[PDB]
């Protein structure tokens, strides 16, 4: 079982009666699809995911029989204190593992240190990333350009200042005098006396360094600050910053929550966190659609999957916290170490890249 | 079109008065279009890969 | 270099107790009341020696570019040159 | 040194330490042009 | 430099490391990074640390024919040390025991800014050069016509836009039509120099500017200052006497109120401590206000806290910042703290807009000489 | 990515510390000196990334 | 774009980066970077962990 998650997975409800759209790949294959019942917010619905696949792969390797659970409740799991009898427990996939309610659970959820007293499982089947979610700025930087950005003012004024120009030139004369009009301003479009061709030279270098100064704004149009994204790391000051200027956090009941539920300088953040949390990480993305809040977290190479699902959002800085993920295993399993040596020929095989073509692989944007 | 590359062209520019002026919206428009040349000069000038 | 290292200064030596001890910190004191710190960098450090770049402000790129511009007059030259010589070529060529 | 599959199939292999990876790096000694649409339209 | 809050309300009771301090008496939230600076310093201290609030007045200082504010609280000896951070003030230090710098500070007033033409020398020199192969080719053309073709060629001078019969002349041109090509090249060139790298300032001069030793001789005000009592501002009752003068006008309240003002920009700049200045910087809105120029030294001093005139821990209290600066991990203070969020401190961003008048300071420049081509020409009709 | 996969140490076909030891890693990365741990190596030199 | 290659520019960077400065950070013969002989600073170098 798991959770649907666009980066993990493709999970809608059925097509008509146990019915599943068939479909060929963007590069044309019809890739496999499954099956599993939940609620949607306990029904029978539908069950396709690059991880499903790595799944379907898996049993392809050790022959056993699919069978596809969904997630009762939202979170992964978590070790977790109860109202009475003081007994920390292991929740959702965790504990439904506790709980076996399944064979082997099946998510890209991290190795957690926490877990590691609950729960064991294999090396990763993929080296994964968690931070915190990117929302893109808007970039406008769009110009009328010598029109736009050129001398409000002084665009018409040295204009008409070259118009007194050609009255100093028609001065020189005393029509010729009328033909001004071509030659000072034909000589500021370039269009086409001794003494006054001196101030021919005069409005020349003039309109020479005009030009130039288009071009000055030209490089205005291009170089330009468009300030920083903030997002600085671990230490990053934004975050570091108690205040209610700027929202940032991640859902609740999440294992990189976790992740900061046990922390020396995390805790003003946390603390925030617990006023800030979300609940589903469709509902960060949504959240992050509406620019909820200032700022979001989750699983970062699934935030790269949101990358590709809208232009709105942002990279974030660098690695934290690396882990990954694999299938979930309770004690010890009969398929637990072959399962691990499927893993190892998974990173000796392409199906790795392939399962890029599933889904990663893909470039939106 | 002589302007389409900053003019350049030896012939013969026409004698209407008014449509000298009517060159001269080509000569402002094809101004800021070597604007626009330089421009993208900074554009690949800058921001390579 | 970057930035602070080991963020410190400087005073008058002091050992144990001494009778100009704390008058001499009050001292101190006023000369930070006072100018006479910027005073003394007018003694040396206010002294600007040399420039600060970052990129480089060569925009009169003059001397630099002479051997381009100056090549230009090497051409002239060779315009004197080679149009007197080509001069008695098409000169004498109509002879 | 690198989990291996066949070395994995050896004996014991830790957790992963830190990732890696298999690469080829180079440089670049000494670009398409794209100085040379709508702009014809104009 | 000094943090609070209210206690949780859920449990009533501080977090982080925070140690709080009753409010009259109700207990409420004391927190900073600057006080925890003081905690990890009494923790070698090993010194019972309980916090309080302040009565009243900020810092201390001298009130009527006494002092009034938080050194005043000490001179109360109400306390057995102080807390908070309040500059190093000769008076204040005369008055009883001050301590070592926690950190350094001084007097600023720092601002925002809303291009010297310098894209208009042996350029020239090229130029004269130019007339004199000028000239060159005149002579070329013996085997107004020869006088102006000074004007012909230096019509490239500027992207032509003004030509000789001559066949070997021609190419003689070609010269100059290479040579000013690239000429042109010089000159866009140079517009990428302006281009990029600029600089400018809002040319803060310090305590003395235009705007400030002569402030009233100019037209607008330009209003930098302080709130009541400013310790600095104190120095600045030493500094000048017309600064308290234009003090009045230069009335404000709130010192992150004052940056309020900054964001409404009524003033010119405000008057403040140097270390409570790069604050303003790191804590901010965006990006629009710079330091009092640089944050160029001005009246170098530190604020923090201390305790009684002659007090027990003293010198070992000093020998605590000793170990403070010791482990270095006063950085990790400005992590808590200091460490920079606006950044900044450094490059320029980008002035880019439109041209202004500053950009017509050179097209004036050439306009005017037109005139002097005009006496010029009195001078031919002489 | 080019054959996602890591280096490291380890031990014996079924060891001692084997199970604990991964959770010594777990340790590892749990207090995030790993990337102090950069500091002391994969620190970034040339940077440029 | 000849004049934006004179102008702007790699140049590239002057290291020097940081207490934690991987060029002083990195034991070699390559690079050579001290203080003097018997100094204050020397000493906040004499007395330290990393």
């Amino acid at each position: 079982v798991t959770i649907h998650q666009e980066p993990f997975v493709y999970v809608k409800p059925t097509m008509s009666d146990g019915t599943c759209k068939e479909e060929f790949t963007v590069n044309g294959d019809p890739v496999k699809k499954v099956i599993c019942t939940g609620p949607n917010d306990t029904v029978p619905q539908c069950c396709y995911g690059f991880c499903i696949d790595l799944l379907i792969k898996l049993a392809r390797t050790m022959q056993f029989t699919y069978e596809v659970h969904l997630v009762a409740d939202g979170k992964f799991g978590t070790q977790e204190r109860v109202q009475n009898s003081n007994k920390k427990e292991w929740n959702g996939m965790m504990g439904e593992l506790l709980s076996g309610q399944a064979d082997m659970i099946v998510a890209p959820l991290t190795i957690n240190n926490e877990r590691a007293q609950y729960i064991e499982f294999s090396k990763p089947f993929k080296y994964q990333g968690l931070t915190i979610l990117v929302k893109k700025e808007i970039p406008r930087s769009t110009l009328d350009s010598f029109m736009q950005p050129f001398q409000s003012t002084l665009w018409l004024l040295v204009g008409l200042s070259v118009h007194v120009v050609a009255v100093m030139l028609y001065l020189l004369d005393r029509l010729t005098l009328s033909s001004a009009m071509w030659f000072s301003w034909g000589v500021l479009l370039n269009s086409g006396s001794f003494s006054a061709r001196i101030l021919g030279m005069v409005w020349a270098g003039f309109a020479m360094i005009i030009v130039a100064s288009y071009t000055a704004n030209l490089a205005a149009f291009l170089v330009l600050d468009r300030p920083e994204e903030r997002i600085t790391g671990i230490n990053d000051p934004r975050l570091r910053n108690p205040s209610d200027k700027f929202i940032y956090a991640t859902v609740k009941q999440s294992s990189v929550d976790i992740y900061f539920r046990r922390q020396v300088e995390l805790s003003t953040m946390y603390r925030h966190m617990e006023k800030h949390n979300y609940e589903s990480a469709a509902e960060a993305i949504q959240a992050v659609r509406d620019n909820k809040l200032h700022a979001f977290i989750w699983d970062s190479a699934v935030l790269e999957f949101e990358a590709s699902q809208k232009c709105d959002l942002v990279t974030t800085g660098e690695l934290f916290f690396r882990s990954g993920f694999g299938i979930g295993m309770r004690k010890d399993s009969p398929w637990k170490q072959q399962v691990s040596l499927s893993i190892l020929k998974s990173h000796e095989n392409g199906f790795m890249e392939d399962l890029d073509k599933t889904w990663v692989r893909y470039q939106e944007c | 079109w002589g302007l389409v590359f900053n003019n350049s062209v030896p012939v013969q520019n026409p004698k209407g008065t008014t449509s000298k002026i009517m060159v001269s919206v080509w000569a402002f428009f094809a101004v800021i279009f070597l604007a626009s040349y330089t421009a993208n000069l900074a554009a690949f000038m800058i921001q390579e890969e | 270099t970057g930035e602070l290292f080991f963020r410190s200064g400087f005073g008058i030596g002091m050992r144990k107790d001494s009778p100009w001890k704390q008058q001499v910190s009050l001292s101190i004191l006023k000369s930070h009341e006072n100018g006479f710190m910027e005073d003394l960098d007018k003694t040396w450090v206010r002294y600007q020696e040399c420039d600060s770049r970052s990129n480089a402000p060569a925009t009169l790129t003059c001397e630099n570019m002479a051997g381009v511009f100056m090549l230009v007059a090497g051409g002239i030259v060779a315009g004197i040159f080679l149009i007197f010589i080509e001069i008695a070529y098409k000169r004498h060529k109509d002879a | 040194l690198t989990i291996n599959e066949e070395r994995s199939e050896v004996v014991d292999f830790s957790v992963p330490f830190i990732e890696t990876g298999i690469s080829v790096m180079v440089s670049r000694s000494n670009s398409p042009s794209a100085f040379l649409a709508c702009v014809w339209v104009m | 430099f000094v943090i609070v809050e209210s206690v949780d309300p859920l449990s009533g009771t501080c977090m982080r490391n925070t140690v709080p301090c009753q409010k009259r008496y109700i207990k409420k939230c004391c927190k900073g990074f600057c006080i925890d600076i003081l905690k990890k310093i009494s923790k070698s201290v090993k010194f019972t640390y309980d916090l309080y609030l302040v009565t009243n007045g900020k810092h201390g200082k001298k009130i009527n024919g006494t002092w009034n504010g938080m050194i005043g609280e000490v001179v109360m000896k109400r306390a057995y040390m102080a807390v908070g951070s309040l500059t190093i003030n000769e008076e204040r230090s005369e008055v009883v025991d001050f301590s070592v710098p926690f950190i350094e500070t001084g007097i600023s007033v720092m601002v925002s800014r809303s291009s010297p033409s310098a894209f208009l020398a042996c350029v020239w020199v090229m130029m004269f050069v130019m007339l004199l192969i000028v000239s060159a080719v005149a002579v070329f053309v013996f085997e107004f016509t020869i006088g102006k073709a000074i004007w012909l060629l230096w019509g490239l001078v500027f992207n032509n836009s003004v030509n000789p019969k001559g066949t070997t002349s021609k190419i003689m041109v070609s010269v100059w039509a290479f040579f000013a090509v690239i000429f042109l090249a010089s000159y866009t060139a140079n517009l990428a120099a302006f281009m990029i790298q600029e600089e400018y300032v809002d040319q803060v001069s310090g305590l003395s500017d235009k705007k400030f030793q002569r402030p009233n001789d100019f037209s607008p005000p330009f209003r930098f200052g302080t709130v009541p009592n400013g310790s600095t501002e104190r120095n600045i009752r030493n500094n000048y006497a017309e600064m308290h003068a234009y003090m009045g006008k230069f009335n404000q309240r709130g010192v992150d109120d004052a940056l309020l003002s900054l964001k409404t920009g009524k003033l010119d700049a405000f008057i403040y401590d140097a270390a409570v200045l790069n604050y303003m910087a790191g804590r901010d809105e965006g990006c629009k206000l710079v330091t009092i120029g640089s944050g160029k030294v001005f009246a170098s001093t530190g604020y923090g806290i201390a305790i009684q005139k002659d007090s027990g821990w003293k010198r070992q209290v000093d020998l605590a910042i000793l170990q403070l600066f010791g482990d270095g991990e006063m950085e990790e203070l400005e992590a808590l703290w200091l460490t920079g969020i606006c950044h900044n401190e450094k490059n320029e961003v980008m002035s880019s807009q439109l041209d202004i008048d500053n950009m017509a300071g050179v097209f004036y420049m050439l306009g005017a000489a037109m005139a002097l081509s005009l006496i010029t020409f009195i001078s031919e009709h002489l």
